[PDB]
RNA sequence: AUUCCGUUAACGAACGAGACCUCAGCCUGCUAACUAGCUAUGCGGAGGUAUCCCUUCGCGGCCAGCUUCUUAGAGGGACUACG
């Protein structure tokens, strides 16, 4: 919900739910997109997105917890992203 | 030589399956269940004379 | 007032289609059912059942949708899923005549006030009007005609100005003048398919509901709307009451009259099994006594449950 | 008691008739109650579903078992005489309803316990395991009909006056039947076997 | 066994979607709806398209089905989920913080932030 | 057609479903639905045909299922 | 049933399976039958009280009626529909 608010009000695109592996690589897909920048509520679930986007040229923004991976991460916001 | 009635069946058992496996409780003593083997077909609410009520069943297999 | 619970009638073994009943206020009652057969009951106050099944028919194919008792009450029309219309004999159970012309199913059939003219609404988008012979005189197959399945069909009481107004899955109820089968009027202020008809005994008004589960009633002078009544589920039947002036609704969830002049709920009627010892279960028609005294609700049980003042 | 107006071969009634046994009771149909025929030869389908033949006239399952070896495989009308001349035999020297005879012999001729056979490569071991109702109504039947056929072969005695003799000797455990001598060998092996 | 293939529940869904505002809970009206709405080769084909969609329609008057997008579901969920509390729920007069973020605010300078009170 | 068993058969059943008719016709229903509950009670085949038919024979068998004798060697 | 539900670095597809087609099983509902039948009638034979009545057989009616029985075209019917 939160993202799909942020979505909304900032006009941007937003992906909730399960992401579709090939996304961002498999340029005859029909989902395929070539975002120009990615914002993942955690690197630890959104493990698949930041991979995807390592191999696309796109810059990372996440919320990250105490425990999360740094890794593929540009901009990381320190913060508890696990409560409503 | 006793009576004793089928409460649920357990499931086939032998190499073969040939034989049940069922739990009955006799009808003389309604607290008292025992396990045994049974040939050809049988169902639930069935009642079985049992020649000797001594012995466990036990998996043929 | 208040109805309560009569009797039941336990003849038919599958939906319940439609109820006629005589002019006269005689004891037998004819009624459809998807059985595929018509039973002429032979009602009895006393006993154990309110009536019993005097007579049944099987000439039909497939279900049959509507039963319409003739003036006299000797002739019987009734339309089925086969598109076939056959008048019946209530004298020794044989079909005393046959109407074809219509591609598909049959879902309303209606006897002219001179009982003279035989119109009938079919699932192929048309309307046909016969005489007793058996001829088709004229389709409505036209563009003025609807789009969708010809729910219902009835003809107007006022002999004065003889009149059709019939409804449709279209959203659209239209009105056509019998004297040159031309379109009169036609209404459009429904949002989902309208599968019920009805005409006030003075010919005055027109109920018509369906899956929106609004009741609107327009006007046949003019064909304005008057107003809208709500009923919460899907209708299914409408009739007048012949001098009580109610409005009885047939609904998924039950049975609701309404007074046209304080537009109030007069009574609703819920089926219980407790009180006379498919879980969907509901009034598919509804049809009133001669003299207004009784009413007949038929159901999807195979059931008919007798209402009385 | 219940009445029925149904005889069997018009000439015997199923009333007064009672199973006798519990474990059984259930798989047998000779009683007024439990749809009684007039004939055994009612041309129906019990095979549709387990247990369905339970529900088939003990009479007529005398009467299918008695079809056996190739020769009479779907003579149903020569071993439904069999078995009226039998029932009338049977009445004859007991004097007793010959359904419940019948009824008593069934009982009487059906195995208890039997000894299965277990392990595999070629191993000769056995266990005592129980018998179902069903099944010992049925190996009941077997037997009292391939009594009757073995005595009825190479025999001046018609099989009817074989049947009628191993159902009259089966009522009672008269050790004279060739269906209560098989019963008691194979309960004595369950017992060797246990 | 009795396992709809793919064919059937593709023919089935889509049809629920594209014509829901028709479709009833009755088999026999709702294989006559499929007659008039679709073509289907086979008569089998279409009984059994008929009596999946009946199924599914049961189903979905229950709550929502996946695999199944309706125009009207979609819309009473964003009805209702698009409002908002009287009050909302961040209670900003009274907060309990440990001694820890205490100093953490004390670091960041902000020791006087009203409703910030020690357990 | 048929034999000598399904030719009794069929007319016990004609004559159960000839009963049938001719009181539900000419007959109050009340006795009619009766006289079916009655026949009906005692067996389902007086009104309700068989639907049983011969099973045709498949090609490398002399029955239906009945395949010719298999040898190895 | 690699049939489906789902899980998912896979997404979309193409074959096989299924669908399909033939035969059989239900229709007192449709069309039509002197190269298929039924019903009643007219006449005739036989029997029974021998006229009239009853039972059973044989022969004609393309202007006696009809399609239950037979034939074969169109359709309906089952979808696990309902508990
Ligand atoms: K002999
Ligand atoms: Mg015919």
């Amino acid at each position: 919900r939160a993202v799909l608010k942020f979505a909304q009000y900032t006009g941007a695109n937003a992906i909730a739910g399960r992401h579709t592996p090939g996304t961002f690589t498999n340029q005859l897909q029909t989902s395929y997109s070539e975002p120009r920048l990615l914002i993942l509520t955690d690197p630890r679930t959104d493990h698949q997105p930041i991979k995807e986007a390592a191999l696309g040229n796109i810059p990372t923004i996440a919320f990250c917890d105490t425990d999360s991976p740094m890794r593929y991460v540009d901009i990381g916001i320190p913060a508890n992203n696990k409560g409503k | 030589t006793k009576h004793a009635i089928v409460v649920k069946v357990m499931g086939r058992t032998g190499s073969r399956g040939q034989v049940t496996q069922v739990r009955v409780k006799f009808l003389d003593d309604q607290n008292r269940f025992i396990m045994r083997n049974v040939k050809g077909p049988v169902r639930e609410g069935d009642v079985l004379t049992l020649l000797e009520s001594e012995r466990e069943a036990r998996r043929l297999r | 007032e208040s109805l309560v619970l009569r009797g039941t009638m336990k003849a038919h073994t599958d939906w319940v289609t439609a109820i006629a009943t005589p002019i006269d206020n005689s004891d037998m009652i004819v009624t459809s059912s998807r059985d595929k057969s018509l039973i002429v009951w032979s009602l009895t106050k006393d006993g154990p059942q309110y009536g019993v099944p005097r007579r049944r028919l099987t000439g039909h194919g497939h279900f049959v949708q509507d039963v319409v008792l003739s003036s006299d009450g000797m002739f019987a029309l009734s339309g089925s899923w086969d598109g076939e219309l056959r008048l019946w004999d209530l004298q020794a159970g044989t079909t005393a005549r046959r109407f074809v012309g219509h591609t598909k199913d049959v879902l309303s059939v209606a006897f002219s006030v001179d009982n003279r003219q035989i119109v009938s609404a079919s699932r192929d988008k048309t309307i046909k009007l016969w005489n007793t012979l058996g001829e088709c005189k004229y389709t409505i197959q036209e563009g003025d005609s609807h789009s969708d399945w010809v729910s219902c069909v009835r003809f107007s009481p006022n002999t004065l100005q003889p009149t059709i107004v019939s409804g449709s899955w279209d959203r659209t109820v239209k009105i056509w003048n019998l004297t040159n089968c031309k379109l009169r009027s036609t209404l459009a202020g429904h949002a989902g398919y309208v599968n019920t008809v009805a005409v006030s005994p003075d010919g005055s008004l027109c109920a018509s509901g369906g899956k929106d589960g609004t009741i609107l009633l327009w006007d046949l002078a003019e064909g304005k709307k008057l107003y809208s009544l709500d009923a919460g589920s899907i209708i299914h039947a409408l009739c007048f009451s012949p001098n009580r002036y109610w409005l009885c609704a047939a609904t998924e969830t039950s049975i609701k009259i309404w007074d046209l002049e304080s537009k109030s709920i007069v009574v609703d009627l819920k089926v219980d099994l407790k009180q006379e010892s498919n879980k969907i279960m509901y009034c598919t028609c509804l049809s009133w006594s001669a003299d207004g005294s009784t009413l007949f609700s038929g159901y999807t049980d195979g059931l008919i449950r007798v209402w009385g003042i | 008691k219940v009445h029925s107006d149904v005889m069997l071969f018009n000439r015997w009634t199923y009333d007064d008739v009672q199973i006798n046994d519990i474990s059984v009771e259930d798989y047998i149909t000779a009683t007024a109650s439990k749809h009684p025929v007039y004939m055994p030869h009612t041309a129906g389908r019990y095979q549709a579903k387990r247990f369905r033949k339970a529900q088939c006239p003990i009479v007529e399952r005398l009467t299918n078992s008695l079809m056996m070896h190739g020769r009479n495989n779907g003579k149903k009308l020569m071993a439904v005489r069999i078995i009226k001349h039998a029932m009338e035999i049977i009445h004859l020297l007991t004097d007793q309803n010959p359904i419940q005879v019948i009824v008593d012999a069934v009982i009487n001729s059906g195995p208890r316990e039997d000894a299965t056979r277990i392990g595999s490569a070629g191993v000769v071991r056995r266990q005592a395991v129980d018998i179902s109702p069903l099944r010992r109504v049925n190996q009941a039947i077997y037997l009292l009909t391939t009594g009757a056929r073995e005595s009825a072969f190479r025999n001046i005695k018609t099989i009817a006056e074989c049947l009628a003799d191993e159902l009259i000797n089966a009522a009672k455990g008269s050790s004279n039947s060739y269906a209560i001598k098989k019963k008691d060998e194979i309960e004595r092996v369950a017992k060797a076997n246990r | 066994g009795r396992v709809r293939t793919k064919t059937v529940k593709k023919s089935s869904r889509q049809v629920i979607e594209r014509y829901y505002s028709k479709m009833t809970l009755d088999f026999h009206t709702n294989k006559k709806i499929l007659e008039e709405v679709a073509i289907i080769p086979s008569k089998r084909l279409r009984n059994k398209i008929a009596g999946f969609s009946t199924h599914l329609m049961k189903r979905i008057q229950k709550g929502p089905v996946r695999g199944i997008s309706l125009k009207l579901q979609e819309e009473e969920r964003e009805r209702r989920m698009d409002f908002v509390p009287d009050e909302s729920a961040i209670q900003t007069d009274r907060i309990e913080v440990d001694k820890e973020t205490i100093d953490l605010l004390a670091s960041l300078g902000m020791s006087e932030l009203p409703g910030v009170v020690l357990k | 057609g048929g034999g000598h068993t399904s030719q009794i058969y069929a007319i016990r059943q004609s004559i159960a479903k000839a009963l049938v008719a001719f009181y539900q016709k000419y007959v109050d229903e009340q006795q009619k639905k009766e006289i079916k509950d009655i026949l009906v009670r005692y067996d389902r085949t007086l009104l309700v045909a068989d639907p049983r038919r011969c099973e045709p024979k498949k090609f490398g068998g002399r029955g239906a299922r009945a395949r010719f004798q298999k040898s190895y060697r």
